[PDB]
């Protein structure tokens, strides 16, 4: 083996050079655009590489922390354009210190609870902020951020009459969801809404009556999922209709076989983590959305007895994502983000997290195998590839709400 | 009327026209969480359209004000249902309208809210001549963008405006060969008029991709949209196909064209083909350097198919 303050990496390999883009000379935008991310990357990769001596990544976990808590209580109206997105803002900082194992003082976990109280709705869901319509959007951050903080406080807030009249109330014929009233249609709403409905317990036989159906047609050619039927696979959909379809058992809807070969290929051979389709650019968010989805198809494929699926590992480079989340999307101040070059945000510090922890974390049966790429210190919180909240969260809240009945059912 | 960042602006609580209605403050609560330190001019517009909009009062004033609470947020959904509330109650002119929207949309057009905003005139209108237009030049600033993508989808779903799409479609492969959101409009367009069972189609759609590739050996959409109109029926159901790409072999070799024979092969396999010995070795000698050379990167996924490939056939 080697010392232990030096660790080889997959994208520092000499062989690595060969896997940069190869644009058959033939320049298009898409080729262009994809050189210079390469190019920059190619310099960070560099900087962490002392000829034969290789540090151990580390992830700057004081910093993100700090940036995070800051968060948690102000910002600055740089951050005036998510004013109907406050709920997502509760949900991204609180599920990034739970990876972190960063606890929440019980002063700001009420704090919270209270500001969600006055985000919802009285006609059930939940707003973007104190007094705007429900959304099923911020529904499903409200309901995740509450989980997390796992209280009777928090799970109480929940208005769950009201959550399933309103799941009722966007409810379409052909098996879709409006995001809101008056609202678009796409498969995030299918997902949000199985989301809510099966960790808060209101799932009727009708409620999701259609969906499944409707959410295979968003399948398309390429494997993955659109938006809608006959839109382009993309990481976003994909991942929010395979765990739809998980949350209602009804993976295999899907041709699971196709959708493997194309989650799979997002995944950038020269950078390391994933692009949200294909022929575009890598972004660690999609650190979460793309590989997310391989612990699903696991389960998936595993429950139909696969008996070729591995015992420890997930159908994508671990290793490889983690080193481009480590060396490429840390901010240097604290957060992390999509690519180098990118201002910090809380979307991607919560995402480019979730998707490290599915990288360090394999687990079937009680088949369990860690890889943590750097300093033993880098390890997180394992998080559900379903809801994206802690496991221990989920069955908690679950458990709480089965003790509970159905709205107005049974 | 006047433009919030305009001259002459002035803020709502200072308007006369304004002064009979109070503002309604948004409750964060005692202890506020994610708390954003609104400017006086954000805060300002808010107040009042969430005053307005508490009272349900369906006035021209209220209209003109959702304009400035829109480009405070365009995100904000609320702001737009009520506007939408309002085009209905006042009975604005909907192409008006429309020339507002084509504007904001061409400031941001990624946005969730206003494509819908454009979609829900449309449906009013039940006039789409503008549309292809309109979402051609938006797709002339970011030939990928999503919402354009899918909202052209749906009006000439919705208006049958099918006849000129192709063209299109080749116009911008011309333009970029790379671009997927196009080679997936090229089978959206196909798939729903002639479909792909017409062997002419298909021979015609199987020998434009080939050229494609020839061109640009490195192109991974035109190799995904060749499997995509073959895989239905089976990759082994056409004979022709494997010789094909094994001549394009050294010539033209890539972790593509290695993949869709590890493909074939494994559908031929799938289909009680002659050489089944000869075949599995085959595929799995390919999955094995797929693995170890030409594609590391799904090293998992290539080993994972070796090992269904061992225990099926
Ligand atoms: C218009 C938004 C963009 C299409 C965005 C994806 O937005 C998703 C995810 C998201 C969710 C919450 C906040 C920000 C983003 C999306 O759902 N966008 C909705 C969010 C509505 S809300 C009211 O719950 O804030 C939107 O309407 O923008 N794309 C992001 C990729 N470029 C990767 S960073
Ligand atoms: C639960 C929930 C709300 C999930 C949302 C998942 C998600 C991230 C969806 C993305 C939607 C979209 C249209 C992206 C394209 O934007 P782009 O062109 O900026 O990105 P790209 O170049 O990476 O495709
Ligand atoms: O990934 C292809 C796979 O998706 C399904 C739906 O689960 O159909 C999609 O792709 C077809 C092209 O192969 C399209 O004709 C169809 O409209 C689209 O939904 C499966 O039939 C297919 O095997
Ligand atoms: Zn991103």
């Amino acid at each position: 083996s080697s010392p232990v303050w030096s660790e080889p990496l997959y994208s520092l390999r000499p062989e690595h050079a060969r896997e940069r883009l190869q644009d058959d000379s033939v320049e298009t935008v898409t080729s262009i655009e994809q050189a210079k991310v390469e190019e920059k990357i190619q310099e960070v990769f560099s900087s962490y590489k002392f000829n034969h001596l290789v540090p151990r990544l580390v992830l700057q976990r004081e910093k993100h922390f700090h940036y995070l808590k800051r968060g948690l209580r102000q910002l600055t109206d740089a951050y005036e354009c998510l004013d109907a997105s406050r709920p997502w803002l509760c949900y991204w900082i609180l599920h990034s210190l739970e990876l972190l194992d960063e606890p929440i003082p019980q002063i700001v976990a009420t704090d919270v609870c209270q500001f969600l109280e006055l985000c919802q709705s009285p006609e059930g869901g939940f707003g973007g902020g104190p007094g705007q319509y429900p959304h099923l959007a911020p529904t499903y951050a409200a309901v995740n951020a509450l989980c997390i903080i796992g209280t009777e406080e928090a799970y109480d807030i929940i208005n769950r009459e009201k959550l399933l009249q309103y799941l009722y109330s966007l409810k379409q014929p052909d098996g879709s969801f409006l995001m809101h009233v008056g609202g678009e249609v796409d498969v995030r709403s299918a997902y949000c809404a199985a989301s809510v409905a099966s960790l808060t317990n209101i799932i009727t036989p009708d409620l999701f009556e259609g969906t499944a159906e409707w959410i295979a047609r968003c399948q398309n050619w390429e494997g993955g999922i659109g938006g809608v039927p006959g839109m382009e696979a993309h990481g976003g959909y994909t991942f929010c209709g395979l765990a739809a379809l998980v949350i209602l058992k009804r993976e295999r809807s899907l041709n699971l076989k196709s959708l493997l070969q194309w989650v799979t290929s997002r995944q950038m051979r020269f950078e390391g983590g994933f692009q949200g389709r294909c022929n575009k650019l890598v972004d660690g968010c999609y650190s979460f959305w793309q590989a997310g989805l391989l612990p699903l198809l696991h389960r998936a494929l595993h429950a139909q007895g696969d008996p070729a699926l591995s015992m420890s590992h997930w159908m994508f480079h671990q290793q490889a994502l983690q080193e481009y989340i480590l060396m490429c999307c840390q901010c240097p101040a604290g957060g992390l983000l999509d690519k180098p070059g990118k201002s910090r945000d809380f979307y991607h510090t919560c995402y480019c997290l979730s998707g490290l922890s599915i990288a360090q974390h394999f687990g079937s049966g009680a088949m369990l195998h860690d890889v943590v790429l750097g300093v033993p210190e880098n390890a997180l919180q394992p998080t559900h590839p379903v809801y994206n909240i802690g496991p221990d969260k989920v069955i908690q809240a679950t458990t709480y709400f089965l003790q509970k009945p159905v709205p107005g059912f049974e | 009327f006047v433009s919030l960042d305009s001259p002459s602006y002035v803020l709502y609580r200072d308007r006369a026209e304004w002064a009979d209605i109070d503002p309604v403050p948004q409750n964060d609560g005692p202890n506020p969480v994610v708390q954003i330190i609104y400017s006086d001019k954000f805060r300002d517009v808010y107040d009042y359209f969430r005053a307005v909009l508490q009272r349900d009062e369906r006035s021209e004033r209220a209209f003109k004000l959702t304009r400035d609470a829109i480009e405070l947020n365009a995100a904000n959904y609320t702001v737009w249902h009520f506007r939408r509330v309002l085009l209905k109650s006042l009975q604005k002119d909907l192409h008006e309208e429309m020339n507002y929207i084509t504007a904001i949309i061409e400031e941001q057009p990624k946005n969730y809210q206003v494509w819908h905003h454009r979609r829900v005139l449309v449906e009013w209108l039940r006039d789409p001549s503008q549309e292809l237009e309109f979402i051609a030049d938006i797709l002339n600033q970011d030939a990928k963008n999503y919402h354009a993508w899918q909202h052209r989808q749906w009006v000439i779903q919705e208006f049958k405006l099918w006849d000129n799409e192709l063209q299109y479609v080749d116009q911008l492969l011309k333009e970029d060969v790379r671009n997927n959101s196009v080679w997936n409009q090229r089978y959206f367009v196909i798939s729903n008029t002639t479909g792909y069972n017409d062997r002419a189609v298909l021979e015609r759609e199987v020998q434009y991709t080939l050229e494609m590739i020839k061109l640009v050996p490195h192109n991974e959409s035109a190799w995904n949209y060749l499997k995509g109109i073959l895989q239905d029926r089976g990759l082994s159901k056409y004979p022709n196909l494997l010789n094909q790409l094994l001549d394009l072999q050294p010539s033209h070799s890539s972790p593509y064209l290695i993949a869709f024979l590890v493909d074939i092969y494994e559908d031929m396999l799938e289909n009680q083909c002659d050489n089944k010995e000869d075949i599995l070795n085959k595929a799995l000698e390919l999955c094995e350097i797929l693995a170890k050379e030409k594609d590391t990167i799904r090293k998992e996924y290539w080993r994972y198919i070796g090992r269904s490939l061992q225990s099926k056939h």
